[PDB]
């Protein structure tokens, strides 16, 4: 059908600063697409319809560009305000209406080097048969950093989840949570979890690691 | 009273190949929808360019009505963009397309107790078809080095092949009528309404 | 001044049908036609049906064609939603949204606040509370909700008293259908013994409340 | 076998410059190439026989050179009487001889726009029973002129023929009739018979149109 | 000084058989070999085969490899070109060409004027003629002689009384086997109703002469 | 007395599946490789980084004993720059891999009359397994354009497949239980020794 | 008298596999070509480099004659140019040959009704062979990475394929007797003239 | 498994110029790589161990470096003592350990145009049934000389075998000796048989040719 | 200074047994371990197998894996090769190695001199020899020692005198499994007829001696 790539995936922008952003289709359409905010949790709002028209009460900082299959939304000097996720959405399939991956801008600040903990299942889950291991990172930026699980030093992928709170109002700085779970019969029968950290803030990988029932 | 003849389209009797679109012309005409709204038995129903809700609200200078028969597991290629057999040899859209395109089965009426091979299909061509393309052109193909002089048999295949339609047949082998429904609105006066 | 009012959502199991009704104010809900938007748990929007100002054209995406129903009654100025043999995959937040009829194609003008919409064979199960402490620069303490359904759940630290440094994880949706969840504060290493610390969670559906103190691994 | 290619296939040429054609044989010959010339409706005659000899009561302006797969025939100075059809034949293989493809040489002349008309089938053919439809082009040069036929604004293609006039002795122009034909069935089952011109010389394409039996 | 004279061309049904002659003049018929060369209508040259000096050693083309035969008498300074089984591939002008033998490769010196031949089972059949009028900077008439069988037709305007801008085009054979043509003038758009105009068109081999009057289109 | 339990490794009663590998670590412990000498009854038995033979006179921080299920054909397949289906999809092996590896059919014991199908392998996955990774993970391949929302059918996979073991298996097709011992040696005290 | 004996070459009772290639020499001979010119039998007659007609009256330094059976299918395949399993592997011919080219069946001499295997070609060959280059060496090729110690089994192939000739046989199938006949003209004299 | 490629194959060197040898891996060894040293006849020599030591007794001139897949062994000045095949080991596979190649260094002399010569089998192998031609190259540097067998003016290949004599101690050039030979029956067969040789040293080829039973 | 000595080699018929003796001296054979290394003629090196300095480990190539066996005496500091059911493959020329033990790798550190190894199912034959001889600015003789077997072969020009542009060729093992060597010397032009000159060959293991004359070819 029809399918829409906006560029980058996220970004880093300081008030100010000239924002550009890119959305490109598979195939053509003349001027069929539009802009969209969307703040954290709230619904979703227009900016700019038919690429090249300035909605009511919008700033005039928000232009529009660009025909065919790419189209470009641009920010001359950008607003604290204005740090939300903009949504690109074709129009010219009206029936089968797709919309953009999304494009979440984050304020740019400098980088944070990632606090990493470790945190054993408490005896209470160990009771009820379940397993869980809690690796923290809290107050990174920005919020590209690589979690990685250790079972006695083997690495472990897809029996986690990780859970990434939104930039902080305070110091523009993320959270991770991830939640490392097995049974009782697969938690035993090892000894040595750890959680291997990669983030552009650290010059090494920084892993915390502990062995089974020692404290 | 000056309604547009669209019913005698979608309740003709009988059909053209997909390699002979048939075609209609309307003009000067009240622009009915209706009859598609309450039309619930629409296969597909899919729109380009334009939504089909807010058109009895609007004009146009012509509109063509396009026919033709195919099978159910072609009914994705005809669209804008699609590639395979009817994509390129048999029918075509552009890449600015404007207008609806609808299909249904018609395998209580296109197909026979020994198969209903009237309908065919053009399944070679030396070159894509130019959109809103009709090629009837009985040349036979030459797939070969050897020049094929009017006469079948190596490297020389006749370009129609008739599809095999029958009531034990698969729903992507089934026969389905195709309508593609498109509106031109030049820089001259629109001739029909709703 | 446009104000649009989602109602109807909650949560049933798979198979069963919904209907969510939007309230339109402040325009004609007559003269124009109707969309719904939902949009999955952090996922974005996803267009769903259509429905023209007069209601008499009818549109549904092809996920759910033949599967649900959009109606509305302009003398009342609602908006029908009906979802019949819903699946799991219908779980999400869905959204009114005006025509705008400016264009030939469909843009979006306004929409509401939205309401949310779940869907699982499961009932509700009492949270479990786990605390998740420190060991041997600052530390950091926090507890996990585990194993609760459905959403949400309050939590609290101190009884609220302790605010700062406070981080309250997203919930996710587990396999077992359940949803857990993480909260986390950083404390100062030098208090963590004398001050007490316990994690204060209420679940006003499954009405259970629980205060779960955090003592530091001793061994 | 053996296949010949000449290039160009065409070209425009005017009196006193000098003419270069190419030939290209699918594997290599040594020197078992020779150039012949051929006048329109006129016999073919000899230029140039084993590539490299000049043919007795040839003028000298004609000169052959290559070997292998490509060789060359170059004119140094063009001449009216030299305005032919080239064509170029290998003799490597004796028993399955093959020949080039031609390359008619025309007189560079400055453009012509295409003089184009339409006429629709007489009623004496409607009487017969089938249908033609003439779409004329006259006075335009070069001949690259492409001529589409639309019926009810719908490209047609393969149900006419097109023939082209010799370049005239006047003007150096060509003519061209296409004939749209079917039957009578399939005439009055449609509107309009339109044919548009697409000319080097045409700043936009031009199109003739009429309705049926309207005049 | 060489002469070479191609006879025996003519129109026969698909199957039969026909002889060509061509006659050998101001040289030595007998001390070279002899090539048939045939050129099908707007296509280019096309070997067929070719016989010795003294006639003892014979080929032919794959394409008519035993299907034609080429033999000649030296005593006459005649040659003869038998084709027996003929194809509708076979219509085309046929020349005649001597050896040369100025090396071991076979080139080509001399060419005759050459003879048509044409096979198709089709008879000969009365030409039909149709004015082709102009509308309302001048304009141009013609005539379409459609369906005739076979070549060649003569064309005239106004019994040749007409003669500048005048434009014959060459015939085509169409599917149904026969040919049509179509003969154009164009004319001052002043002079439309004042001068008449009648193209006159003759069929020796159908034994036809017609004038038909050609009138702007009335409504 | 503290020697390493390696005979609970090698006569364990019953394996795991190889996108399964099977772990087990060996530290504080005395390291004799005697019963590798005299057990005569290994199908292969090729070592990396270092020699077999001055081992025992050898010490390490750690050792890691994998154990998993293949077939005959994929023998081969268990080395550094192997690739394959269990090279990639089932278990890994890095570019400075240090330890031995051991391969021994077991179709007396992995082989049932009706068949074992007990042991599975992973078939797909959208990216290949990092050196050392284990993935069990159940998630539902997509294979296509169309996303799988957690159902099986049209491009959409079930990435485990059960081997087919049974005694008339081929060699290639007969089930073999494959251990890959390595050694890691770090700026730590070395708690195994021979 | 001092008659060239093309004869024995062309009624010889029996032929040599292609890839071993019989050649004769002729020289100090008078050129007669009119076996050629009665020979009436001749399935293919193709010269290049010069036209078989004024040839009597042309005089070589050598001549060379070379003698092999193919199938129908592979008539096509001796001249210039061309590529096959017979261009390649067990004949070849320069960019700039200079003679005839003969072909003929000899389905009734060169045919069993239990299968004329006697004829061979070679099948396979690291390098395509040089222009006139004879090749009967028995070496087994190596198709794999493993070196074939000469024995056949696993990438180990005998390098001589025997024709299937039958009476049954197919045109392109049935055996087929080819010759070369090549002039060569050097700085000296000519020995063999017409 | 794995694969060692050496190069180049041979290389021709003189006193005091500074050799350097690649060896290559199919994947990547740390450092487990292996150079030995062989004169013709005499038994295998080490050289240099684990790429990166070298042994004891051996000349500081040889020195290696490297690691992963590409090795190299460098001698700064060359000496005539070193003029040996040099073969480079890889040790990662314990078990299925594979060697190089090798490489011959030979003496950088100026080139030496081969002498050649034909000769006939004698009447005494006719006698026994079969016959042999000898074809001898003599003299010539360096070693890469193509022979070539025609059997009246024909190719042929696989049926003869080459021989070729060590680097002389003298004039360091090479000798070669092809023996072509077939039966009785295959002999008489055929009239002409010629050795065809290519030689850097030879600006044309040289073949000699004779005829059976002719001398 | 260290000593290996390799013994045993011979040649016998294949599917034999054959047993391998190295003798260590000025190290400790008991304290590090050994391998075998086999080289075909004109290839390179090829490992077998490998023995631990205890000999309680042993290892074998792949090739040989199963057929070969490797045991060590440490008190009499011998090492034991024996090589059941032996290939035609298996003819090449083994030495002895040491483990060396500077490494978790294995290198080789020395090697002994090694012995010859042939498979073959042949008798011992009789060479033939036959002369070289030149024709009509030097020329060059030569002898041929072909079908005999097994190696090796003594050659000498004028018993011994002739010295001077003698080469010996290498013998190669024909399909047939015997061998054949080509011996040659260059002399001037100009004598030919005065100087005799032949080749005497001695084959030690057949015992057969023959001095063969050579003399230029004439007609
Ligand atoms: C077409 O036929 C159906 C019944 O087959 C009928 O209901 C419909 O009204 C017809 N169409 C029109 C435009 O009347
Ligand atoms: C494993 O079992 C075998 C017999 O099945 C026995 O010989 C061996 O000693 C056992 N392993 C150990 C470490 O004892
Ligand atoms: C070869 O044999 C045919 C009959 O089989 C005979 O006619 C012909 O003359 C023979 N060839 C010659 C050169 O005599």
């Amino acid at each position: 059908d029809i399918q829409m790539t906006q560029s980058p995936s996220s970004l880093s922008a300081s008030v100010g600063d000239r924002v550009t952003i890119t959305c490109r289709a598979s195939q053509s359409i003349s001027s069929y697409l539009n802009w969209y905010q969307q703040k954290p949790g709230k619904a979703p709002k227009l900016l700019i319809y038919a690429a090249s028209s300035l909605q009511s009460g919008v700033p005039s900082r928000f232009s529009g560009s660009g025909s065919g299959t790419d189209f470009t939304l641009t920010i001359s000097s950008l607003q604290p305000e204005d740090f939300a996720t903009y949504y690109c959405q074709q129009s010219y399939s009206t029936l089968a209406l797709t919309f953009g991956g999304g494009t979440k801008v984050e304020i740019k600040r400098t980088v944070a080097a990632p606090s990493v903990f470790i945190f054993p299942p408490s005896d209470e889950q160990l009771k009820s048969g379940t397993a869980s291991v809690v690796c923290l990172l809290n107050n990174f930026y920005p919020r590209e950093a690589k979690v990685q699980w250790k079972v006695d030093n083997a690495l472990q992928s897809g029996n986690s989840q990780e859970s990434v709170t939104e930039q902080d109002s305070k110091d523009s700085t993320y959270s991770l949570s991830s939640t490392l779970t097995l049974s009782k019969a697969d938690y035993e029968k090892h000894k040595v979890y750890a959680c291997e950290v990669t983030h552009q803030g650290l010059s090494s990988p920084v892993t915390k690691s502990f062995n089974r029932g020692e404290c | 009273t000056n309604l547009c003849p669209f019913g005698e389209v979608f309740n003709a009797t009988r059909f053209a190949s997909v390699y002979a679109w048939n075609r209609k012309r309307i003009s000067n005409c009240v622009a009915d929808y209706s009859v598609l709204y309450n039309s619930a038995s629409f296969s597909t129903f899919k729109c380009y360019g334009v939504s089909p809700t807010k058109l009895n609200d609007l004009c146009f200078t012509n509109v063509y009505a396009d026919s033709f028969v195919i099978r159910g597991d072609e009914v994705r290629q005809i669209a804008p963009g699609q590639t395979g057999k009817i994509a390129d040899y048999n029918y075509k859209l552009p890449d600015d397309f404007t207008g609806c395109v609808i299909a249904w089965n018609s395998n209580n009426l296109d197909s026979k107790v020994g198969g209903n091979y009237n309908y065919l299909y053009r399944l070679f061509r030396k070159s894509n078809l130019k959109p809103f393309e009709r090629d009837i052109s009985t040349e036979i193909y030459q797939a070969g080095s050897t020049p094929c002089n009017g006469v079948e048999g190596f490297n020389c295949y006749f370009p129609l092949q008739s599809y095999g339609f029958q009531p034990t047949n698969g729903v992507g082998y089934q026969p389905y009528r195709v309508v593609v429904l498109s509106f031109e609105l030049l820089h001259a006066p629109a001739t029909v309404c709703g | 001044e446009v104000q649009l009012v989602e109602s109807g959502g909650g949560v049933v199991q798979p198979g069963r049908s919904l209907r969510l009704s939007c309230a339109a104010s402040a325009f004609t809900f007559s003269s124009y036609d109707m969309h719904w938007v939902r949009q999955a748990p952090g996922k974005g929007l996803e267009w769903v049906a259509v429905i023209s100002y007069d209601g008499s054209n009818k549109y549904y995406a092809d996920s759910v064609k033949g599967r649900f129903t959009i109606s509305r009654d302009n003398s009342k100025n609602t908006l029908y939603l009906q979802m019949n043999s819903l699946r799991a995959e219908d779980t999400a937040v869905y959204y009114c949204a005006k025509d705008g009829g400016k264009l030939w194609v469909y843009y979006f003008d306004y929409w509401g606040q939205g309401t949310l919409v779940t869907v699982s064979s499961a009932s509700t199960k009492g949270p479990s509370v786990f605390p998740l402490a420190p060991s041997s620069g600052t530390a950091a303490l926090g507890c996990l909700v585990k194993d609760y359904f459905p959403e949400p759940v309050t939590v609290s630290w101190n009884s609220g008293a302790l605010t700062s440094g406070v981080h309250t994880f997203p919930a996710v949706l587990q396999s077992s259908g359940l949803y857990s969840l993480s909260s986390v504060v950083t404390v100062p290493s030098s208090s963590l013994g004398t001050q007490t610390y316990i994690c204060n969670v209420n679940h006003k559906p499954s009405n259970t409340k629980v205060d779960k103190r955090v003592e530091p691994k001793s061994c």
